[PDB]
Formats: structure tokens, C-alpha cells, sequence
RNA sequence: GUCGACGUACUUCAUAGGAUCA
RNA sequence: UUGUAAUUGGAAUGAGUACAAUGUAAAUACCUUAACGAGGAACAAUUGGAGGGCAAGUCUGGUGCCAGCAGCCGCGGUCUCCAAUAGCGUAUAUUGUUGCAGUUAAAAAGCUCGUAGUUGAACUUUGGGCCCGGUU
RNA sequence: GGAUAGUGGCCUACCAUGGUUUCAACGGGUAACGGGGAAUAAGGGUUCGAUUCCGGAGAGGGAGCCUGAGAAACGGCUACCA
């Protein structure tokens, strides 16, 4: 009642940080980048 | 000669020809005399209210149809009726008969959907944060 | 009726040209035309010319030797300032350095170079490149 | 090794830029500089290179585009040979850029476009209304 | 009323956001740099255009010219001052080169 | 045999002519600044 | 009055061409 | 050697609370700072878009077992990815002087005369001989 | 000549018949306070400017005044209209 968020999907704590987000895309695509 | 006067006098010819034609445009046309919101959908505003019929799609059978969203609505502002799109049916429970909604721009033919009810946001009733007030 | 025989003289020229002959004649003749081929010839764009005097406004014969891309009139003579020079040798010219806009100015008839180098400025009669 | 998925990491300012025969046509068309016009576009000191194929095209022209071979002639164009028989300069043009990913390509044919496009990384410039314009240069 | 406090935005949406090589390009430096957001390149790259553009416009200058030999000394002082610039690259063109 | 069509001379109202084929000519009732007109007219249109 | 003319705002019909292959 | 953790170790810190001091006309706040303040760090980041999969379930059609629509509802019982990011979405709105075109697909008046307007042939001190002081 | 602080058809008496206009007067429209400025644009241009400064005008609408160096004042007065 109180924050009153109602129906939301469920959401990857990544998204609460962009940072952290970004710095996990970017070591992907290196690891990508090491089988290319 | 390209058909139009180069003396180094005659900027009044020049003027007064371009003011003469600049009237051939529609865009000009429409801008200066102010009937650019003829063609508009709403009469020159980009919200309109009205007062909703009947649901036409209550009754198809397959679910969450084309039909199934539409809902016919009158608008207060000329009494002209006009069909307008709801975003799912599940939304389309919160609208009934007779509720004021706040149409905007958009089966082919509509051109309208709703973004309001009772002057609440249908985002917000779908998505559980208000209730309308009745 | 002739309004401008310093058009009539660069067209005679560029038509010469275009079809490869080795010599015009431009009629009639003029102290701006006569001038106008003296920077011409300054700048090699055209050979030798000879002036023949008839008791009228007068002939030229122009040698040409083929260095010519193209010569013309900007008629109306607009009233050009120091600043505004660069901006007709943009829109006239298809480089910088290829070609020159021929100024009137106080100081005489001359390529903008010259008009820069002597801060003067005045009408413009044409270009040639 | 140049190429980070479709982003070039290599090709970095002073920019080494191919010359193709038809950009000079349309340069004269829009009374636009070579060198500069390069220079406002991007920005930054831009070398341009003619091949020797795009130079025998344009050889083969005519009188009638003596402008263009003048200024293909200017001092400041550096001049790149040819290792190869062929003369066709668009079929030059798509061999270096392969070979050595470092060059920019102005051009305006469709065709060779959409050759140049499909190789990754490669900037391709172009005349367009009253300048130059860059599509594939991130650094702009 | 008191007099206004000016104000300025740092940064500017790119001409074209969704080239792939562009994104791929902001990719990359956000992952080496550990940078937040785009928000953080688009400024960047605003104080570079801006920085490029000076320098452009005074190359455009005439040599000699008072105005270009001020305000190019006066940047090239501040490029090389944060760091951006080398000792040895003391010239308008370096500059462009960033 | 299809002969070629002769495309007939316009008796249509040109752009300049229908300004003046209502009671009044519509270029004299215009507005000093059209788009503080667009403007005002969507917000009042809103309101209303 | 499912009236005529005009003005205004819209809808719609006319897009495939060459080469190779089966 | 890649990915996933309501796994686990001890280090860091401000959102907030608050002696105090500073701040201020008096206050609030900022900058400082004792003492508190972190594992689901529940001290619970958002706004849009795309794509799935599941049933003894429901509807429609028919060259059998299928296809389309779609599926919070079934016998009992009370999910993944993409874009921006303290911001994001939706609706309406947003003529050529340089330099346009007029045979055959907008637009050359049936023709001529003619006022205003715009425009209007060439020519009048050119050349020559010296001196002075400046730049590159 | 009168009046004004003062020039002036500003008004009065007597005189002449003049003055503006296709280089657009006059009339009409203006969702017209003007400018410094704002946006866009490669450049020419196009549009916006009630709104931090300057100047003008108004204090519900017309009209007329006292006081005072200064007001046709309106957080001064008198009449009329609503
Ligand atoms: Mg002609
Ligand atoms: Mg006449
Ligand atoms: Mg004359
Ligand atoms: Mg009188
Ligand atoms: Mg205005
Ligand atoms: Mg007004
Ligand atoms: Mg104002
Ligand atoms: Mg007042
Ligand atoms: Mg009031
Ligand atoms: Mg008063
Ligand atoms: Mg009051
Ligand atoms: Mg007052
Ligand atoms: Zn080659």
C-alpha cells in the first residue's frame, strides 16, 4: 500500500546500476570477442 | 534572361512577386489563415473527451480480437460518434457505458484510443496503482 | 537591344573556344572590355589581342591558345565589400585558388587577389578560371 | 585484429581517404574544395589518395573534364600505385580497403556503395547537397 | 527582479544515436573507462567538437592574424596544461587531431 | 488505335483564384504572426 | 429535401524491369 | 575456463538519525563532525519495446492425428533479451536573389499598340622619364 | 489675435485652394506594445520576443479636474455606463 508499485515484470538487479550493467556487457563481448 | 527582372534596382518587383505567390502554397495558405486544424483529427487540440456508447467487440468470441478493443464513443464537443481503440481487453473491463474518456490519436476505420477514463489513467488502472472513481 | 557588350565579348570568347578555333573577333569594343582582357592576358588565359579602329565603337581580334575554362559576366555589377569578396569566389569559383573574380574597383579594373593585396573593394564585373 | 565487432579502432585522425573518380565530378558539381571540404566534414587533417586506376579513368574522361584531372593533379593529392592490370577503379577501390583497413572511401556511385558497405569497417564518405557527409565514422 | 544566472547544457544527443559502430564504439569505452552512462560520452564528445571547432575556425584565419595567434596560443596552452596535448604537438593541427 | 489524350486547360479554380471565390478575399484577414496563433489555439483548444 | 455549384478535408486505382536457374 | 548464487570472508561509504559547532536577522539547508546507520546490502530504479514455452483448458475452420485465434479460466485445492536511465513514454504540431519550372503531364496571355516600373551602344589623362621611404 | 512653459491650425476671424497617391495614398485585417534578444541554418533566409534591461500605454469603460516642480494620478476627487 504504502510504495503502491502495483504490477511490474520482474527486473534483473543489473538494472538498479547502470555501471554494473555495462561493466558485465562489456566482459561479455570480450569473452566474445576471444572466440571470434 | 530567366524570366525575372536582375536590375540592380528592382528589389520592389522581386518583393511584390514573391508576396503574390507565396499564397500558391497550401502550407502558406493554411499557416496565415489560420484553418491548419481542419485536417487535424481533433479540431485543433490533441486530446478530446467523450462519453462512451456501447462496447461493440463485448460479444466476438475469439478473445482479446480486434474488434474485441473497440468501443464506441461520442464526441462532447460536436456529438459526432467516432470508435475508438482500448489497449487490451482486460482494460476493457474498467471502461463501461456512460464514463467521460480522454481520446487520443491512434481493424482500419480507428483512428482513436483511449488514454483516460473518469480522469484516470487506463496505464494506471491496468497496472493495479489507482482505482476510478465512479 | 545590347545591354551589355562585356557579356557579349566573354560569350563570343568562350564560344571561340568550345569550338577549338585559334582566334575571335568581338565586336563592338570597349575601355571595360579592353581591360577585362588585359587581366585575362596577365594571367595567360588568352595570347595576343589587336584593337582595329573604324570610327565606330571598334573590333578586337583575340588570339587564343586554349588555357580558357570559362570567362562570364555577373550582371548585375552587385556592390561588393571587402568581407563579401570571399563569398562570390566560393560561388563562382570550383576551387580556391582555381580562377579569379574581377572586381571595378576604385582603384581599376583587377583579379581579387589584387583588390586583397591593395584593400580595396568595389563592383564586380565577372570572373574567369 | 582492427575491428571491434562493426567499430574500427584503428583508423584514427590525421584520416588517409581513397578518391574515387566520380566524387571529384560532383566536388566541381557543389563547388566544394577537396581538402577542406574533408576538413569541415570531419573535422580533422584528411590526407586524400588517388590510385592509379581512378587516375588512368580519369585520363580517359576528355577535354571536357580537364577541371578534375587539374585538380587531381594538385600537389597535396598523394598519388598510391597499382600492383595489378585491371584499370576498373571501382574493383581497385574494394581491393585495398580489404587488404589494409585503415582508408575512408568517397565515393558517390550506388554500387560500389553497397560493396563497401558490406565489408565491416570501412567509413564510406560521400557529396550529398551542399558538402561532404561521413556514414560509418564514429568519432564525429 | 536580479539579474539572470546563465546556464548551459554540457552535452548533446549525436546525430545519429543507433549506427552499430557507434554503439559498439560507446561499448567499448564505457566498459574500459567504467563509464556510468552514454550521458558521460556524449559530453565528452560535445567539449571535443566544441574544442575542434575553434580550432578550425582559427586555422580558417589567415597566419599572423593577431586573433589566430592569441586564441590558438591561448588553447593550445589549456589542451597542453590538463594534459590532453603533448609538449612537442604545439600546433593547431595536433589539435584536430584529438 | 488509342489517340493521345489532350490534356484540357484548366478550369478548375487555381490557388490564387479560390482566395477570392467567397464573400470576401481571404489573403486581407490574416493574422500578423501565424505561429504565436498555432500556439495560443492549441492550449485554448486544451482548455476548452 | 438521402437537392445543385463552389470551398475545405480525406480515401482510392494505376510498379515492376533485366540476367540466371527449374 | 565460461556462466549462475536468498552460498560465504572481512574491509569501504553515504541516503537517514543526531551531541555539537558553522551557517542565518532568527531559522531550514550546505560545508564540517562525536555516536548510530548494510547481504535480500527488503536502506526493495524506473520507463518502453521484442521474443518465447507450458494444460486431461477454451473458441473457429477443414482433403483424418492438423491449422488459426489465442490461453490469469485446467481434476482437486487458497520466462528471456534490447534502448535510455533519476529519468522515460504517449498524442497534436513542427517560394528559387544566391537557386525552381513552362514542346511532348502543373504553368507563355489570340494578336498588336502603349503609361508607370526595370533595362539601355562607344568615346573625354593614356603612356613615358626620375626621386623617396616600406614590407617579404 | 487667443491660448500654452513655449513653436505650431493647437483654436479663432479673414483670406487664398491647396496637401497625399501605382516609388501603393486612403480603407481593411492583425492570436500588433517596440527594441536589446531566442531558435534553426553551411550560407542566404524563416520564425519567435506577455516574460529579469530600455522606452511607451493602462489601472473595469468614457469624460473632467484639485494639489503640486512634476499627475489629466486612480492603494487622489467628481459625473455618467456595467
Ligand atoms: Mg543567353
Ligand atoms: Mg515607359
Ligand atoms: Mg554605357
Ligand atoms: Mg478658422
Ligand atoms: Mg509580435
Ligand atoms: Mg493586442
Ligand atoms: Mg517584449
Ligand atoms: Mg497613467
Ligand atoms: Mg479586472
Ligand atoms: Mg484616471
Ligand atoms: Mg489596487
Ligand atoms: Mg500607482
Ligand atoms: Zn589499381
Amino acid at each position: 500500500i504504502l510504495k503502491n508499485k502495483g504490477l511490474t515484470p520482474k527486473r534483473n538487479k543489473d538494472n538498479r546500476n547502470s555501471r554494473v550493467k555495462k561493466r558485465k556487457k562489456y566482459q561479455k563481448a570480450q569473452k566474445k570477442l576471444k572466440s571470434v | 534572361g530567366k524570366g525575372k527582372p536582375r536590375g540592380l534596382n528592382s528589389a520592389r518587383k522581386l518583393r511584390v512577386h514573391r508576396r503574390n505567390n507565396r499564397w500558391a502554397e497550401n502550407n502558406y495558405k493554411k499557416r496565415l489563415l489560420g484553418t491548419a486544424f481542419k485536417s487535424s483529427p481533433f479540431g485543433g487540440s490533441s486530446h478530446a473527451k467523450g462519453i462512451v456508447l456501447e462496447k461493440l467487440g463485448i460479444e466476438s468470441k475469439q478473445p482479446n480480437s480486434a474488434i474485441r478493443k473497440c468501443v464506441r464513443v461520442q464526441l462532447i464537443k460536436n456529438g459526432k460518434k467516432v470508435t475508438a481503440f482500448v489497449p487490451n481487453d482486460g482494460c476493457l473491463n474498467f471502461v463501461d457505458e456512460n464514463d467521460e474518456v480522454l481520446l487520443a490519436g491512434f481493424i482500419p476505420g480507428v483512428r482513436f484510443k483511449v488514454v483516460k477514463v473518469s480522469g484516470v489513467s487506463l496505464l494506471a488502472l491496468w497496472k493495479e496503482k489507482k482505482e476510478k472513481p465512479r | 537591344t545590347r545591354s551589355s557588350v562585356l557579356a557579349d565579348a566573354l560569350n563570343a570568347i568562350n564560344n571561340a573556344e568550345k569550338t577549338g578555333k585559334r582566334q575571335v573577333l568581338i565586336r563592338p569594343s570597349s575601355k571595360v572590355i579592353i581591360k577585362f582582357l588585359q587581366v585575362m592576358q596577365k594571367h595567360g588565359y588568352i595570347g595576343e589581342f589587336e584593337y582595329i579602329d573604324d570610327h565606330r565603337s571598334g573590333k578586337i581580334v583575340v588570339q587564343l591558345n586554349g588555357r580558357l575554362n570559362k570567362c562570364g559576366v555577373i550582371s548585375p555589377r552587385f556592390n561588393v565589400k571587402i568581407g563579401d569578396i570571399e563569398k562570390w569566389t566560393a560561388n563562382l569559383l570550383p576551387a580556391r585558388q582555381f580562377g579569379y573574380v574581377i572586381l571595378t574597383t576604385s582603384a581599376g579594373i583587377m583579379d581579387h587577389e589584387e583588390a586583397r593585396r591593395k584593400h580595396v573593394s568595389g563592383k564586380i564585373l565577372g570572373f574567369v578560371y | 585484429s582492427a575491428l571491434f565487432f562493426q567499430y574500427n579502432q584503428a583508423i584514427k585522425p590525421p584520416y588517409q581517404v581513397l578518391i574515387d573518380t566520380n566524387f571529384i565530378n560532383f566536388s566541381i558539381q557543389k563547388k566544394v574544395d577537396i581538402v577542406r571540404g574533408m576538413m569541415d566534414c570531419l573535422l580533422a587533417k584528411c590526407n586524400p589518395l588517388i590510385t592509379d586506376c581512378v587516375m588512368a579513368e580519369l585520363e580517359k574522361l576528355g577535354p571536357k573534364y580537364r577541371i578534375a584531372l587539374k585538380l587531381a593533379r594538385d600537389p597535396r593529392i598523394k598519388r598510391l600505385s597499382c600492383s595489378h592490370k585491371g584499370t576498373y577503379a571501382d574493383d581497385c577501390l574494394v581491393h585495398r580497403v580489404l587488404q589494409h583497413k585503415c582508408y575512408i572511401v568517397a565515393t558517390n556511385d550506388a554500387g560500389l556503395k553497397q560493396r563497401i558497405r558490406k565489408i565491416p569497417g570501412i567509413p564510406l564518405m560521400s557529396v550529398g547537397g551542399h558538402a561532404y557527409v561521413i556514414e560509418k565514422l564514429p568519432d564525429v | 527582479p536580479r539579474a539572470p544566472r546563465t546556464y548551459s547544457k554540457t552535452y548533446s544527443t549525436p546525430k545519429r544515436p543507433y549506427e552499430s559502430s557507434r554503439l559498439d564504439a560507446e561499448l567499448k569505452l564505457a566498459g574500459e573507462f567504467g563509464l556510468k552512462n552514454k550521458k558521460e560520452i556524449y559530453r565528452i564528445s560535445f567539449q571535443l567538437s566544441k574544442i575542434r571547432r575553434a580550432a578550425r575556425d582559427l586555422l580558417t584565419r589567415d597566419e599572423k592574424d593577431p586573433k589566430r595567434l592569441f586564441e590558438g596560443n591561448a588553447l593550445i596552452r589549456r589542451l597542453v596544461r590538463v594534459g590532453v596535448l603533448s609538449e612537442d604537438k604545439k600546433k593547431l593541427d595536433y589539435v584536430l587531431a584529438l | 488505335q488509342s489517340n493521345k489524350q489532350h490534356r484540357k486547360a484548366k478550369e478548375k479554380n487555381t490557388a490564387k483564384k479560390k482566395l477570392h471565390t467567397q464573400g470576401h478575399n481571404a489573403k486581407a484577414f490574416a493574422v500578423a504572426a501565424p505561429g504565436k496563433m498555432a500556439r495560443t489555439m492549441q492550449r485554448s483548444s486544451d482548455v476548452n
